[PDB]
């Protein structure tokens, strides 16, 4: 689902003809970008909630 | 506790058995000591390079066997040993524990556990001095080693089995690039395919104990200690420890290599090993050969680094990639020890101090850093993009020197000069930042294909991050295709071209 | 030999009344029987963060907020700013 | 014990050969005392030639030595008196107090060549000592058990900085100090001793804060080599006896390393041609191994390496930053502005200045201060060239905040009360962080710039501000 | 906690070392010479006979 | 190097100013007295303070000899004062 959203967002960014002179939509763009970066960081750095007592205890 | 009691009882039973068996099979009386070299009488039929037990407890080994007197270099402090001390011989050549148990453990030159984490479990004991594999057992270097530097280390690779040198002055990044390579090997040794895992082994010879402690701390911070052996001899112990630690690291490396596994060994700052051999030879009665260096320094470098090789499929297809490091003075690569080690290795990586002071943290000079795996023993994606980029960068440097010589059709008007300067600014990296091979092709491809003419030198640093984010956010298709295929085909080349001239406008 | 029994009794008498069994201390004056499990119980606690990280404080952070049910006012503010940005296009 | 004795066989300049009997041969690094009319001379063993003869190196001149002279064996390394009785006393390499203040009444004598700790005991924990001066403990915080150093010139206040450091460690940490005199000029040594006495930190009739071990380099090279060893022994005894984070003061690593190289040259070793020193590996490494962190205390050596005309020749002084964990440069430029601490905040970097080492807020404050100072000098260039007008309001805010920080770096020294008459203060690390961050956000911008001058702590900042607003304004 | 337990094991080991050296010093004082001399003299005699 | 280490400061001499014409070829940049200020007659000590900065500035801006005509007025004045001194 994120792939199509990124595709359309980037296509809109690169196809701006009468969509220039903006101040806050780019801010929301970086907000979404850093939100996705935090998503990826959380998935790659998922610590183990339960204690791994099978091998650690 | 319970284990010390039974361990002590068993070992002292073995000690009594040894004392009651064959007397001791040879002894000797100490004639002289000093600087870690000890003369001793007796030992009439002592083996060459044989470990010997001293009454005080210090270990020894036989470099010299004179008529009557025996040249023993002392493995440890010479304070304990005195005149007349009985010198029992162990009955075997100098050995070191080798096996999978050394993973995650720090040991000395002799292989004894020094990290205090417990005993070392070794499959066997290998001689510290082992003849290098022959021509047929050796194999052409074809398997890449992922350096993870996003620099010339990628365009001109290392590969599995090369002894790629790392020359440069002190505090230029030699240990830095070594540790970045070790960290980058985690992505491949964290899986299950043993044919791609690179079980690293560090040689921190001539390194202060605080520095090696910080190094191992950084290793286990990034979960790199699980596959790295830190067999080394710090500056605290005697010169023979420094001389033998890299050789026992080589023994561990061959054990990994002879078992079909792939191991990366970094001989960090062999200069202290050479000067430790100097210290041995000065008082072992071996006259120096050249420049106060005994002649056998070249031979010892030869035997130590030629053990590093890529085995053939008959021998198990193992690899023993070596990363020798030398600390030169003032960038003098024409000094003796440089000349030997640059002639002992398969290419070098120059790290001049001026580039480090300029701001380039890798500080690698493209012009002199050569290798024998140009567009070979690489991933394939990087080898097609930059198979001959080093020569182009060297010519860029020469023309830029030529450009400043006289005002002509040069400077920004030269496409070659612009491409070379943009690529040189591209080849940069921060420490503790291992970059995978997939996020390295687009940058070099943009540099080589003349797509960086209108990006400006100052903005290339931001362009790198923007382009990498572009791939990792909305162009992961071709990036993952390159990563999984390990090569860029016509489809992948077209996709990368699409990405690069779509993002050239930004 | 003599050592074969002497050192085993040495390492089975003092370690017995030194730890594991955890009672008395014959060989040396300072006792580690109440030192390692009682005084050193707060050892790592002093080394690490106490009452914050050792107890894993259940810090219930404030939930993510929103536009606070902003009415059409912000909508026409956005309309106005978009219009004044696009007027000079 | 048997009366171990020997007979002198050769005197190789400083080297002396002594012939012992069977089983009477002492080990190497073992003191061998010889009774001489000019006092007491001892020799440490370094090489065993053989035939019951041991090569030794004298700790003093071998004047009047005769073959067959009786040589008495101490039994181990060169034992030096240790304890609080050695504080404020000039003790040589051998151990005899050369301050002309009488014998040292020490109850113990720990050998200089003590067994170094093991690798498993090498504590890698990195925590920062509180010094007592904001600039050093914040900009380049001192590593505990590491190798920190001073790199300053002449007339910038390096010696008075040493005095303030030792006084603050004695009062804040409660730990004594040691200063070594390896390769010392006796003129500057006498000047340093006079300043030490006049600062009133070593009360001769009272408490002394520094055990000023001192070895003249007019002595043979072995004395220079082992004066660092005996200073290390004093520091180690203080650490292992009292729960003190004592700090050690090496006056120069270069002098110790050159002394070691000539010791090796006399013994029969040689460096490489055209100039290069790799021989120091054993002694330099052992000296580093003698400075670590133990469970009960710690020793933080100071490498007060004087700048050799911006040219470090020997490899050990060359690129000291490899061995350095917290650089403290004493530049003349900052002292020209009148800031009493000559620590250059921009060039004083520390390897322990990290978020996970000193703290999140500590790292944030230090990084912000460094960035503000960099912007301050960068905009000071254009202020001097094009004037103050060619500067923006955000640049104005950054410049004024960084200027307030720089003027705040000047803090009183408790040892300067006689040198310039200032009420020396001992700041707190938490107080230092609080004051620096409070200056950082700009909540103290209304405070006059002169108030930030010559103060320690934000409470003293507001006190000076209200004093200026009450007396002058 | 695991590194604290490792430090506990290390300090227990060094305390065992101190106990061992203290008992060695105690053995250096008590009359424990003639019996062990006879014992390992017989041991060396048996060692010679075994070969 | 041994001699400069034992000596409390040195006064460097070079034959190159000896050949150009400055026979008393004492160069301040490499010469230094660590106790000279404390053992100098007070008049010269108070007046020589301005000499040091003047000649140091002259020697650092001495790289462009035939360029100070249009480089900067301050550089020209520094060159003039430096050669006069
Ligand atoms: N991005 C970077 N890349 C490489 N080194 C860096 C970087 N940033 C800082 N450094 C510093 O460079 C030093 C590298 O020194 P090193 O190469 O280990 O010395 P040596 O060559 O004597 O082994 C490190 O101490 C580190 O603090
Ligand atoms: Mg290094």
């Amino acid at each position: 689902a994120k792939s199509a959203a990124n595709k359309l967002d980037w296509a809109k960014v690169i196809s701006s003809l009468r969509i220039t002179g903006s101040t806050a939509t780019q801010l929301s763009s970086f907000k979404k970008r850093n939100d996705e970066a935090r998503r990826q960081l959380l998935e790659l750095q998922s610590q183990p909630t339960e204690v791994d007592f099978s091998h650690y205890r | 506790k319970a284990q010390p009691t039974e361990v002590s009882s068993i070992l002292e039973e073995r000690i009594k058995g040894v004392s009651d068996e064959a007397n001791l099979n040879e002894t000797g009386r100490v004639l002289a000591v000093g600087d870690g070299i000890a003369r001793v009488f007796g030992l009439n039929n002592i083996q060459a390079e044989e470990l010997v037990e001293f009454s005080s407890g210090v270990k020894g080994m036989a470099l010299n066997l004179e008529p009557g007197q025996v040249g023993i270099v002392l493995f440890g402090s010479d304070r304990l040993v005195k005149e007349g001390e009985l010198v029992k011989r162990t009955g075997n050549i100098v050995d070191v524990p080798v096996g999978p148990g050394l993973l995650g453990r720090v040991v000395d030159a002799l292989g004894n556990p020094i990290d205090g984490k417990g005993p070392i479990d070794a499959a066997g004991r290998s001689r510290a001095q082992v003849k290098a594999p022959g021509i047929l057992p050796r194999r052409s270097v074809h398997e890449p080693v992922q350096t993870g530097l996003k620099a010339v280390d990628a365009l001109v690779p290392i590969g599995r089995g090369q002894r790629e040198l790392i020359i440069g002055d002190r505090q230029t990044g030699k240990t830095a690039v070594a540790l970045d390579t070790i960290l980058n090997q985690k992505r491949w040794n964290n899986g299950s395919d043993e044919s791609k895992k690179l079980y690293c082994v560090y040689v921190a010879v001539g390194q202060k104990r605080s520095t090696v402690a910080q190094l191992v701390q950084t290793l286990e911070q990034h979960d790199a200690m699980k596959y790295s052996i830190i067999v080394a001899a710090t500056a605290s112990e005697a010169a023979p420890l420094q001389y033998l630690a890299p050789f026992t690291a080589a023994s561990i490396g061959e054990w990994f290599r002879d078992n079909g596994k792939h191991a990366l060994i970094v001989y960090d700052d062999l200069s202290k090993q050479a000067v430790a051999y100097r210290q041995l030879s000065l008082l072992l009665r071996r006259p120096p050969g050249r420049e106060a260096y005994p002649g056998d320094v070249f031979y010892l470098h030869s035997r130590l680094l030629e053990r590093a090789a890529k085995l053939s499929e008959k021998e198990g297809s193992g690899s023993l990639t070596a990363l020798p490091v030398i600390e030169t003075q003032g960038g003098d690569v024409s000094a003796y020890i440089p000349t030997n080690v640059i002639s002992i290795t398969d290419g070098q990586i120059f790290l001049e101090a001026e580039l480090f002071y300029k701001g380039i943290r890798p500080a690698i000079n493209v012009g002199l850093s050569v290798s024998r795996v140009g567009s070979a023993a690489q991933v394939k994606a990087l080898k097609q993009v930059a198979g001959s980029l080093k020569l182009f960068l060297a010519q860029y440097r020469e023309v830029a020197a030529f450009a400043q010589f006289g005002s002509d059709l040069d400077a920004s008007t030269k496409q070659t000069l612009v491409r070379g300067e943009r690529l040189t600014q591209l080849l940069k990296q921060n420490q503790y930042s291992p970059l995978a091979t997939e996020e390295q092709v687009p940058l070099i491809y943009a540099g080589v294909n003349g797509h960086l003419d209108g990006i400006e030198l100052s903005r290339i640093g931001e362009f790198e991050s923007s382009f990498l984010s572009y791939l990792k956010s909305n162009h992961n298709e071709l990036l993952t295709e390159i990563r999984e295929k390990g090569e860029l085909s016509k489809e992948l080349l077209a996709s990368l071209k699409s990405a690069t001239e779509s993002f050239v406008a930004t | 030999q003599d050592l074969y029994l002497r050192e085993l009794k040495d390492t089975k008498l003092a370690p017995s009344t030194l730890q594991d069994a955890e009672g008395n201390v014959k060989p040396w004056n300072p006792p580690q029987k109440p030192n390692l499990p009682e005084l050193e119980l707060q050892g790592p606690e002093a080394l690490k963060a106490y009452t914050e990280q050792n107890v894993e404080t259940a810090h219930v952070a404030k939930e993510s907020e929103e536009g606070e049910s902003e009415p059409i006012e912000e909508d026409w503010l956005v309309l106005d700013d978009a219009e004044e940005t696009k007027e000079s296009h | 014990s048997t009366p171990i004795t020997g007979k002198v066989t050769a005197v190789i300049g400083a080297i002396v050969d002594v012939h012992f009997e069977q089983s009477e041969l002492p080990a190497i690094l073992n003191a061998l005392e010889i009774k001489t009319p000019q006092g007491k001379l001892v020799l440490e063993v370094a090489q065993h030639l053989g035939e019951n003869t041991v090569r030794t190196i004298a700790m003093d001149g071998t004047e009047g030595l005769v073959r067959g002279e009786k040589v008495l064996d101490t039994g181990g390394p060169i034992s030096v008196p240790v304890g609080r009785e050695t504080l404020g006393r000039i003790i040589n390499v051998i151990g005899e107090p050369i301050d002309e203040r009488g014998p040292i009444k020490s109850k113990l004598r720990k050998p200089i060549h003590a067994d170094p700790p093991s690798f498993a005991e090498q504590s890698t924990s990195a925590e920062i000592l509180e010094t007592g001066i904001k600039v050093v403990d914040l900009l380049a915080p001192y590593a505990r058990g590491g190798k920190i150093g001073l790199f300053g010139g002449a007339g910038v206040g390096k010696t008075v900085f040493i005095q303030e450091l030792i006084n603050n460690i004695a009062k804040a940490h409660g730990g004594f100090s040691v200063f070594t005199g390896v390769g010392e000029r006796t003129r500057e040594g006498n000047d340093l001793y006079r300043e030490m006495k006049e600062t009133g930190v070593i009360n001769l009739e009272g408490e002394s804060k520094v055990a000023l071990v001192f070895g003249q380099m007019n002595e043979p090279p072995g004395a220079r080599a082992r004066v660092a060893l005996t200073g290390l022994t004093i520091a180690e005894y203080f650490r292992d006896e009292e729960g003190q984070d004592v700090l050690l003061f090496i006056d120069n690593i270069f002098r110790f390393t050159q002394a070691g190289s000539e010791v090796s040259a006399l013994l029969g070793r040689i460096p490489s041609a055209v100039g290069y020193q790799p021989t120091l590996a054993t002694d330099m490494g052992l000296l580093q191994e003698r400075i670590t962190t133990t469970k009960k205390g710690s020793v933080t050596s100071v490498q007060a390496v004087y700048v050799p005309a911006d040219d470090l020749t020997d490899p050990a002084p060359a690129t000291t930053f490899a061995h350095l964990d917290a650089t403290t440069v004493l530049s003349r430029g900052i002292s020209e502005l009148g800031i009493y601490p000559a620590v250059d905040p921009l060039d004083s970097k520390s390897r322990l200045l990290d978020a996970a080492v000193v703290g999140q807020e500590h790292y944030d404050v230090a990084s912000k201060v460094q960035e503000t100072l960099q912007t301050y000098k960068s905009l000071q260039d254009i202020i001097a060239i094009l004037g103050m007008d060619e500067l923006s309001e955000q640049d104005k805010l950054t410049v004024e905040r960084a200027r307030k920080i720089q003027r705040f770096l000047s803090q009183p020294f408790a040892v300067a009360e006689v040198f310039t008459g200032i009420p020396g203060k001992l700041v707190r690390l938490k107080d230092t962080v609080a004051s620096f961050k409070a200056v950082l956000e700009g909540k103290y911008d209304n405070i006059p710039e002169h108030a930030f001058y010559m103060v320690g702590g934000i409470e003293d900042v507001v006190a000076k501000a209200e004093k200026l607003a009450a007396e002058a304004n | 906690w695991v590194r604290y337990e490792a430090s506990l094991r290390q300090l227990e080991q060094r305390q065992l070392a101190k106990s061992v050296v203290s008992r060695v010093q105690s053995e250096l004082g008590n009359p424990k010479f003639q019996e062990k001399v006879l014992q390992q003299s017989i041991s060396e005699i048996e060692q010679l006979l075994s070969k």
